[PDB]
């Protein structure tokens, strides 16, 4: 199907020269892709967005989407905090920066425009093992150290 | 699928918006490289907290936080945090390393006003997965106590100090470059 | 240091795998 | 207080849950080792096992100075 | 053919009670502190405290009223165990000694309503009710399941009859033993 492109940025709802898949309706700026693209050197063939690709590489399945990302955290053994949220940044397509919104609201003489104006009117176990000792160590020096204090304070 | 809500304090707000109307307004960009980079102010940090933890389960979590949270402003950095204009000066830094041979590195070039940016829209990053409620709660808490210690240290990497040498302003007035291409002309 | 020695101990001397499985669960438990 | 075990909710229906996090949470007694039951690994159990001897060790510390401390405060005002 | 589905807990509940007046010998301990009266008031007055709607109110009553009479009439034909029996006849000697009618509802406790539920679906799929009939009641139904997981750790709660008091069940003696299962 022959769909029509967004004629506004989707990264910044925003018209201009912009390159626009051919799977979605999702067109973005030069400057919006990540990193962005130089327009003197556009890719040959079909274009598509970070979504799109996602889309067709795990072909809409969710066992092997599950598959993927079981195995990516495993992977992340040490950074498995930010496991689940650094999956989602190569799935989908970029949009544009914006201040939460509980924060506008905080100080009414901000203001907004529709354009976004904003203006003012193993070895790791041994490591962790010896910081635990040192730090109690230092902490029972301290607590001796306050009771000299205070045995000092007293007798004299 | 959860709901919570950040308690953020005012101040940091306060250098927020600051930020928002040098880049959105008076056209000032981070003057790209800055002196202290994102990897030594939170390999302090995280340097500066263990120190205080007893427990090695704490010093792991802190390690592992602090891992992901420079992670995170590397792989983030370049799609939603910076504004319509200064994306150029990040596809400047784009270009002159892809001159140099290396690997994108973003941490070790930028300041820490973006990792507040980073910080500031954590929310809606967080609440728009399937996390489950504890480690959500426990995630919520360690931003917190980041905050808290942000807070306490505002002034040696957002502050402007002595404004009347502009050599250490964080931004730098835009060249025409900036302006022709954040109008879009 | 010697607490992961303490645990590599356990490992060898309680032997079998299910043992040690068990050996966990109480350390969890508690 | 009482039970720290479920009954085998066994089949198809059960759903085994992987934490997102490995150094406290806490969750349950139902855990389940591997290399709604919440599974874990060891050295996450070594840890979380460390945390309780280190924060008990801490605590009884903090006992004994709190005894001594109000000994030494009544001692004072003798 | 109806089908029931009971949240996964009540159902360990009741295997739980099947055993306890099972092999370990165990009765219900009466009169217990929550009988089925002050259950079922306190459902209809915390469901008709959210609902607007009129027919809501009415059918909710209404299922009030009927669970409760029904199981007032049932509970003497197919809700008790072999072991428990005895204890059913002394409490009918009791109050027919004592001149007041017995009534089911407000001595027995909840872990029978569980046990009325659980039967429900044969119940119903023995006879020729309408189909709209029987679904409102399997979902109604449902609702009270909802609530009542939602405070399941009120009633439900384990307390150990041979040490310290007041548990949900309690032992029998041997001469109870006797009579009740080898009459
Ligand atoms: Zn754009
Ligand atoms: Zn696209």
């Amino acid at each position: 199907i022959d769909f029509e492109n967004e004629d506004f940025c989707s990264a910044c709802n925003q018209s201009g020269s912009f390159l626009c898949c051919d799977t979605c309706p999702k067109s973005f700026h030069f400057l919006c892709l990540d990193p962005p693209i130089d327009p003197n050197n556009l890719p040959k063939g079909d274009w598509h967005c970070n979504e799109c690709k996602f889309k067709i590489f795990i072909n809409n399945s969710m066992a092997t989407l599950k598959k993927i990302e079981s195995n990516f955290i495993k992977q992340n053994n040490n950074v498995k905090i930010f496991a689940k949220l650094l999956f989602n940044i190569d799935s989908h397509n970029p949009k544009q920066f914006q201040l939460p919104n509980y924060i506008k609201e905080t100080f009414p003489a901000v203001k907004t425009g529709s354009r976004g104006q904003y203006s003012d009117e193993d070895e790791n176990s041994i490591k962790y093992d010896f910081f635990d000792k040192i730090y109690k160590s230092k902490m029972v020096q301290k607590r001796k150290l306050f009771q000299f204090q205070e045995s000092l304070i007293d007798k004299l | 699928t959860p709901k919570i809500s950040l308690q953020i304090p005012i101040k940091l707000k306060s250098v927020l918006v600051d930020d928002w109307e040098y880049v959105t307004k008076d056209k000032k960009i981070c003057r790209l490289p800055a002196d202290v980079t994102v990897e030594m102010v939170l390999n302090k940090y995280e340097h500066e907290v263990s120190q205080e933890l007893e427990s090695p389960g704490s010093q792991s979590q802190l390690s592992e936080y602090c891992a992901g949270l420079k992670l995170y402003f590397d792989k983030c950095l370049g799609n939603m945090l910076l504004y319509r204009l200064e994306r150029l000066q990040y596809d400047e830094l784009l270009k002159k390393s892809s001159k140099d041979q290396k690997p994108l590195v973003p941490i070790r070039i930028y300041g820490a006003i973006h990792l507040l940016r980073l910080i500031s829209v954590l929310p809606e990053l967080i609440s728009s997965t399937t996390m489950d409620l504890q480690s959500c709660q426990l995630l919520i808490k360690q931003t917190e106590d980041f905050l808290v210690w942000l807070l306490m240290h505002v002034d040696e990497y957002f502050n402007d100090k002595d404004p009347n040498r502009s050599d250490d302003a964080l931004y730098v007035n835009t060249s025409s470059q900036y302006e022709g291409v954040a109008l879009g002309m | 240091n010697e607490e992961v020695t303490f645990f590599e101990k356990a490992k060898r001397y309680i032997g079998n795998k299910h043992l040690y499985t068990e050996f966990l669960k109480i350390l969890n438990l508690y | 207080k009482v039970w720290k075990k479920q009954r085998l909710i066994n089949k198809k229906n059960q759903l085994y849950y992987e934490p997102l996090q490995k150094i406290g949470y806490q969750n349950n007694g139902n855990i389940q080792i591997i290399p709604k039951i919440t599974q874990i690994d060891e050295n996450s159990i070594k840890y979380d096992f460390f945390d309780k001897i280190y924060k008990s060790k801490m605590v009884q510390k903090r006992k004994l100075f709190q005894f001594q401390e109000s000994l030494i405060d009544k001692l004072v005002s003798n």
